[PDB]
RNA sequence: AGAGCAUGACAUAUACUGUUGUGUCGAUAUUUUCUCCUCGGACCUUGAAAAUUUAUGGUGGGGACACGCAAACUUCUCAA
RNA sequence: GGUACAAUGGUAUGCGUAGAAGUGUUUGGCGUAAGCCUGCAUGGAGCUGCCAUUGGUACAGAUCUUGGUGGAUAGUAGCAAAUAAUCGAAUGAGAGCCUUGGAGGACUGAAGUGGAGAAGGGUUUCGUGUGAACAGUGGUUGAUCACGAGUUAGUCGGUCCUAAGUUCAAGGCGAAAGCGAAAAUUUUCAAGUAAAACAUAAUUUUGAACGAAAGGGAAUACGGUUCCAAUUCCGUAACCUGUUGAGUAUCCGUUUGUUAUUAAAUAUGGGCCUCGUGCUCAUCCUGGCAACAGGAACGACCAUAAAGAAGCCGUCGAGAGA
RNA sequence: UUAUAUACAACCUCAACUCAUAUGGGACUACCCCCUGAAUUUAAGCAUAUUAAUUAGGGGAGGAAAAGAAACUAACAAGGAUUUUCUUAGUAGCGGCGAGCGAAAAGAAAACAGUUCAGCACUAAGUCACUUUGUCUAUAUGGCAAAUGUGAGAUGCAGUG
RNA sequence: AACUCUAAGCGGUGGAUCACUCGGCUCAUGGGUCGAUGAAGAACGCAGCAAACUGUGCGUCAUCGUGUGAACUGCAGGACACAUGAACAUCGACAUUUUGAACGCAUAUCGCAGUCCAUGCUG
RNA sequence: UGCUUGGACUACAUAUGGUUGAGGGUUGUA
């Protein structure tokens, strides 16, 4: 999950993490909070396992 | 470090400005991580240290290409319209004054026979 | 409604934000008079005519 | 996928789970539900429009030739 | 004529943190009176007498204005519509509530107080925490208050199409704004081309756009999953649109396996010729008397037809659900 | 050319362009210019009148704007563009001659600044805009020259006046 | 020490009075500057902890260059970035989101285009 | 060719040129 720009249409957020975290992904799904900010659920394929993902951002 | 001064940043290339902008970057995009998985020091407070460390990277990038269109819109009269004196639009209009004070042939030659004379009146 | 446009969604978003507290470190602020808030709205007692 | 699901017989302590059986016949009347089809009536009242889509017809024009190499935006089947 | 208030000009070698203004008061007074001086108490930084000149200059009333307060009244005001709760337990500082769970008596009675949506609302949802205020009694609970979270789509909608209508386009008009026009204005105002010849050449003007989360309109369902979302996530099985690719309506008589008979083979006929391999002809599919049929079998434009495309009351029959 | 049958030309009236270059809308409100225009009120009623050639409405500019160098006064011994103040003057006039209204010349100040066209026997288009090329020195809707390249211009551009 | 009447004292309720004043108002002076080079205005975003106001525009409570020359402060954190310059002013550089006269068509829509240049995945 | 992403542009009215032009509107060498 990422919180993205407000006007990133799911090719940006497709695009964006690839560059930066060097994966691929399945599916975007995206919604807009209540707060108004605007969420990427980024489900990655099979082979980029998240666990391994996650510790190298930073987070758990 | 050091501050980074639009000083030293000058003197810098182009390539060396762009890439130094990415790696003040990936930093700033680290410590937004950080900001709410819990920063371990009360603050990391590099997060204002670098974002506006990279706003003067992008103002000298910015102003070294500006600076440069300046440079080839120079002899070519229909410069850009940002590379063109935006003083007020009234002003920008208003008779240039190479012939806002142009005068008639007939004006110019009432003004080179009878000069105000400089006089003095008492006996 | 449940079916919004994105403007109103964004209105709403910003009045919903805009509806916290005020922090109580700006009370400790010298010379300070901020003591409540005074732009808080209830959803139920001043609607926003939106 | 005795799938899955549900009812149900045991077994396994949170010790990070397995399992045996069932799930079958017949026939009502729902003018009171929803759909489908039929066949009507009332009217000096006759009960929308457009994108969209298809079939046909037409003049030209396109292709196709056997001693076989083919084809097919192919109104066919599949794949990325 | 006199007295209160505020100022300005002079003046008092005025007063004042050793306590000014203000306020309070059975301190003592003075004045016919408006009012004044004084003590003490509070108060904490400014103020008074005189001469002149003044002015937003004196309040009990205006169903005056703003604010505060009293009775009435702690109440014979009242908190009585929608049948109704009771037991025991736990929690707690405190329990009739909403706090919970158990048992139990009841009600809604499905045209519901059940389950979902459209307007509208906007975080109220959910978890944890909770103290005042609020919940016209209480409150340990809350649609309250603090903190944290939550809304996932090629298939559901929007978006696309028009309706009634609307906004604009220079015929126009008006001093203009603008018509509370509807312009229908407007030399070629619009189309068309595997695009041409003694005009390239055939054709059309109501311009334009908006206006339906109920009309029209491509495509998805199940099982599972959460504190909080699901035709959206997960698994499984499909489908639509677009763009490429592959397979596959034309595997002959001659003559290879084969002496012809044939076999590979939607598959030839003709005439002669040593027969023919010589020569020549021929495939934009077949079947059925028909109603029509099959896996495909000349969307490149014109033309016509049909589908979209429809109301209301009834109705034999059929299936589904119950 | 033009039996609307081969061209060719040139003009004139009009088109078209996501042509090159440019220009314009909108804001403010105190003053300013152009327009449109009430009624309360007063007249002890009320219609003309008054309010008012004003509130409101509409449009357009500038640091000021408008005005402005006589188709003006006067009747003198004559003055001499505009605008502002003083006075004229609550006057002359105007008015249900009621309510009411109401200027100007002269005089005194402040400030002072004057001019340009069209139209004649100017008497060689004697002019201008582009564009390109030399080449000056703002980051120039500039400076000069060259080609006088393309156009405006004889349905009249410059100079004189 | 029922209640009542009246007075003062103490406590309350209330917020007058007086004294204050980075605010009004009135008079005068100097000056002349918006916008198709996108104004005024609107909207939403932007801070380590911020809701408002103030400031700003993805470079987002700032900003080049200058001036001055040690702070900023509610709390942290850093200032080894005076001693090659904090914080402030100043502002001449760069910049300025969606809008708005608002200009591809619309807009109760973050809706639908075209033309073109590039890159990122076939060949 | 292929989908994405980024950028430049595409309003109207006008002036002057440019460029393409219309017109049995006047005419002309043939």
């Amino acid at each position: 999950v990422f919180l993205t720009h407000l006007r990133a249409n799911k090719n940006h957020v497709r695009a964006a993490v690839r560059k930066l975290y060097d994966i691929k992904v399945a599916k975007v799904n995206v919604l807009i909070r209540p707060d108004g900010q605007k969420k990427a659920y980024v489900r990655l394929a099979r082979d980029y396992d998240a666990l391994d993902i996650a510790n190298k951002i930073g987070i758990i | 470090m050091v501050k980074v001064k639009c000083s030293e940043l000058r003197i810098k290339d182009k390539k060396e400005l762009t890439k130094q902008l990415d790696e003040l970057k990936n930093e700033l995009l680290s410590l937004r991580v950080a900001k709410v998985t819990g920063g371990a020091p009360s603050k990391l407070s590099k997060i204002r240290v670098v974002r506006k460390a990279i706003a003067r990277v992008y103002i000298v990038m910015h102003q070294k290409q500006k600076e440069n269109l300046r440079k080839v819109f120079k002899n070519k009269k229909y410069k850009p319209l940002d590379l063109r004196k935006k003083k007020t639009r009234a002003i920008r209009k208003a008779l240039s004054p190479r012939d806002a004070n142009r005068k008639t042939l007939k004006e110019i030659r009432k003004r080179s026979v009878f000069p105000q004379r400089k006089f003095a009146v008492k006996a | 409604a449940a079916h919004k446009s994105f403007r109103i969604k964004q209105k709403l978003a910003k009045k919903l934000k805009q509806n916290r507290s005020v922090p109580q470190w700006v009370r400790l602020r010298t010379g300070n008079t901020i003591r409540y808030n005074a732009k808080r709205r209830h959803w139920r007692r001043t609607k926003l005519k939106l």
